[PDB]
RNA sequence: AUCGUGAUUAUUGGGUCUAAAGGGUCCGUAGCCGGUUUGGUCAGUCCUCCGGGAAAUCUGACAGCUCAACUGUUAGGCUUUCGGGGGAUACUGCCAGACUUGGAACCGGGAGAGGUAAGAGGUACUACAGGGGUAGGAGUGAAAUCUUGUAAUCCCUGUGGGACCACCUGUGGCGAAGGCGUCUUACCAGAACGGGUUCGACGGUGAGGGACGAAAGCUGGGGGCACGAACCGGAUUAGAUACCCGGGUAGUCCCAGCCGUAAACGAUGCUCGCUAGGUGUCAGGCAUGGCGCGACCGUGUCUGGUGCCGCAGGGAAGCCGUGAAGCGA
């Protein structure tokens, strides 16, 4: 059964990535996958993403720019705090100040810069580079 | 496009006998017979049900 | 060095470099997209074939 | 998916199309179509093919749509829904047939699994709907003396 | 069209093959009754303007031709005089392009394939040292390590010289070659 | 010894088709994992505050021991992973609904060696008896036992017997697996397919635990044509307690229970999304051409199975490859 829509989606864009595709749907949308989605395109990493509604929880026309690498969820969402961005950022990310962690906070949903930038954490969303 | 659409489709069949203005589903399930005075307008096929009397317009 | 099918860079051996059949403008292609028949769109004269 | 014991997955869905609206194309009413639904819920005709009866015969497209209401909401709203939802009650009848025919033909074990998928269909329906309130909690599924068809 | 679609009925272009392949779908217009599906002679007279253009932007003397079948033989040898390039039709060496210390030794700038499955040698020779590649698909055919796909009937005799003409005569009027051939000429000996 | 080496205990961070390793299959509790969505809370969580978390040892420097370790001051570390307040509401858990795709329920025309129960049937075999006929039949590499003059072999007639379901048959089908092939009937079940049909997350997996579970074997009652461990005999051979051949018991079959294991295999547990293609055939549905333009058969196409081929991908390779051994949950 459905149970993890979010790493279905960057599963998804992962594919679409390797295979070098530009364009690829997005299996049923969420207001956490528009959030992602939303700040994976601030980061220049995605192009474009529509919601386009069919009756049911909602798909994505997303237009990959050819800009990533790869891109999962972060499973468990680790609790963190200001004070603890670095480690996981040594472990999934590839260098320093390249790609960026998906987070989600009570402020918003944003990398990981942002958030120490907001000197507030919380629940670890994904990472992409 | 992304949407679905039913490639089933709804029928306007006119009744051979009273004249009904009814309403049938293309596949149907069941004998669709007249809703006033006398008549079967289709029988319930497998899939596409076989209309006995006039289809004025297929509709959407 | 910049695919018009995927974007990737042409650092391997095996990388096919070539003028726009439309424009004459240069259009890359990898061993991945030039394999599988990616399909490649020009920039600037939008020309796109298999 | 897959099935709840079989695990052969199958996509033979009822393609319902995107209508936010009532008809244009019909002129049946919502009093014509719950006046309906209310005599052939009295002639005895479960709820799975009311609505069947209604998109053929009358080309009913669906009663939400209409009316704003399900077939069940019609039936509780005008009190008349069973005591008992269709699907425990139509699980519940099944595997009392089954067990009539198992009594006699004992070497049948391939309907005794068959029996006992839908006896654990049976619980996760009743375990559902205890969850959700439909069902009391102290009324377990009895296979044996509370499973009657119609529960009092 | 630059030529007439009767024409290309007639001379057998439009005929193809009783199965095509999924990524032919784009040059295909319609399902004919008797099972050869017919391309897109739009697409095919498209192809060929726009290969033709590429092809103008290079001498002929550099140019590679293959062809492997009897069919393609005669029209791969008249392209091959009208042109100057270097045709292979017949067999082929399998390291003419590579193996420097081989006969029929050459270094072209682009490749030219006459049908992509028969000539997958050819293919796979200029995948390795990187040479782009114009090719002459069918209905049955895939483009894998092709640049340029031209949709035209390939197991016909007046088809491919017909189709050999038209590229000759439009990269010779595009390049200013003067191009005194006639399709008679490249018309097989029937 | 112990740590590291060693990702040789792997949450980070391993494998489990062939190297040790997928449980025979499956149902299923605690656990664990869980759809989009409006409304409310703020418990985990989040920022912050306040009470703590003894020094010692740790780090750096300063100061002072001649450098040094070392003692004091000091800025950090540990002590942890407690108690209680304020802010936030994304996240998850709590509260109340809804939503249709996930699963569940019903209807339709079709498919199936799907299951039990009953009966009939096909041919061969065999038992005895009768008729004909008269020197061997059987078997082997070759032989002999065996069988036959009490008339066998072979042929004809007739009557009973028990097992067994051929060709049809398929790189077909159904089934959870084991497995299921004569036919008819009754009972039951699932599936896919069609469905502007009912339901509203009701779902996945699942240690324990439960049922099914090939064959052999065991217990009790039957049956015993054939086959056939044991056993006996005839050869083979140095020997033959074996292969071969002649007999043939238990058993194979049925009826009522037990054991619970197989190379129970795809040596691939199950569920979901995702990822080039070409290519048989099967069920259903659907277009069209022919069809005695009807019951029917062809090509195309969607869905679900059933096979081969193989790019990318991955592997140590054989290979796998939308039916993963690919990429995630
Ligand atoms: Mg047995
Ligand atoms: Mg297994
Ligand atoms: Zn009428």
């Amino acid at each position: 059964v459905l149970l993890d829509p979010l790493a279905n989606a960057l599963s998804t864009i992962k594919n679409a990535e390797a295979i070098g595709k530009s364009s690829c749907v997005v299996r049923p949308a969420s207001k956490n996958i528009g959030n992602v989605l939303k700040v994976m395109q601030d980061l220049g990493y995605i192009g474009d993403f529509e919601f386009i509604d069919d009756g049911k929880a909602g798909i994505y026309s997303v237009t990959l720019v050819g800009r990533i690498n790869k891109c999962g969820a972060i499973k468990p969402r680790y609790s963190v705090g200001t004070a603890s961005f670095e480690r996981w950022e040594k472990q999934f990310l590839p260098a320093k100040n390249f790609g960026a962690l998906i987070v989600t906070t009570s402020s918003g949903v944003m990398s990981q810069y942002e958030a120490r930038d907001k000197k507030i954490g919380g629940q670890l969303l994904a990472y992409v580079y | 496009d992304y949407t679905q659409r039913p490639k089933s489709r709804f029928l306007r069949v006119k009744c051979n006998d009273c004249e009904n203005e009814q309403i049938i589903f293309g596949s149907a399930s069941r004998k669709i017979t007249c809703v006033v005075c006398g008549r079967t307008l289709a029988e319930p096929t497998g899939g596409k049900s076989t209309i006995t009397t006039h289809i004025l317009e297929v509709l959407e | 060095e910049y695919c018009t099918s995927c974007g990737i860079r042409l650092v391997e051996k095996g990388y096919v470099k070539f003028p726009c059949p439309q424009c004459g403008a240069e259009i890359g292609r990898c061993i991945s997209c030039r394999q599988q028949g990616n399909v490649y769109t020009c920039p600037k004269c939008g020309f796109k074939a298999p | 998916m897959a099935k709840m014991h079989t695990k052969r997955k199958g996509k033979s869905s009822s393609t319902r199309p995107i209508r936010t609206d009532p008809p244009e194309w019909c002129k049946i009413g919502a009093d014509e179509v719950t006046t309906i639904v209310l005599d052939l819920w009295k002639q005895g005709v479960s709820t799975a093919e009311i609505g069947m009866v209604l998109r053929d015969r009358y080309g009913v497209p669906d009663a939400k749509l209409i009316t704003g209401k399900k077939v069940t909401t019609i039936l509780k709203e005008n009190n008349v829904a069973p005591n008992i939802p269709e699907d425990l009650t139509n699980l519940i009848v099944k595997a009392l047939g089954l067990r009539k025919h198992l009594s006699v033909n004992k070497k049948d074990v391939h309907n005794k699994r068959s029996l006992n998928l839908t006896e654990s269909k049976i619980r996760r329906l009743v375990k559902y709907y205890k969850q959700e309130k439909v069902l009391p909690r102290d009324w377990f599924y009895k296979p044996e003396t509370a499973e009657m068809m119609i529960t009092r | 069209s630059l030529v007439s679609i009767d024409e290309y009925l007639a001379a057998g272009v439009h005929i193809g093959t009783q199965q095509k392949t999924q990524d032919m779908m784009r040059f295909v217009y319609r399902v004919r009754t008797d099972g050869l599906y017919v391309l897109d002679i739009q697409s095919t007279d498209e192809r060929i303007r726009v290969a033709s253009k590429l092809l103008s932007h290079y001498d002929p003397a550099r140019i590679l031709v293959v062809s492997s079948r009897q069919y393609g033989q005669h029209p791969a040898r008249m392209f091959s005089r009208a042109l100057g390039t270097r045709a292979m039709l017949g067999r082929f060496i399998p390291g003419s392009l590579t193996n420097p210390q081989i006969h029929g030794f050459f270094e072209p700038d682009v490749i030219i394939v006459t049908d992509p499955a028969g000539d997958a040698q050819v293919l796979k020779e200029a995948s390795s040292i990187g040479v782009p590649v114009v090719a002459l698909c069918d209905t049955n055919n895939l483009t894998s390590n092709v640049d340029l796909v031209i949709p035209t009937n390939n197991k016909g005799r007046k088809a491919l010289s017909l189709v050999y003409w038209l590229l000759a005569r439009e990269v010779s009027r595009l390049n200013d070659t003067p191009f005194n051939y006639e399709l008679t000429d490249f018309e097989t000996p029937l």
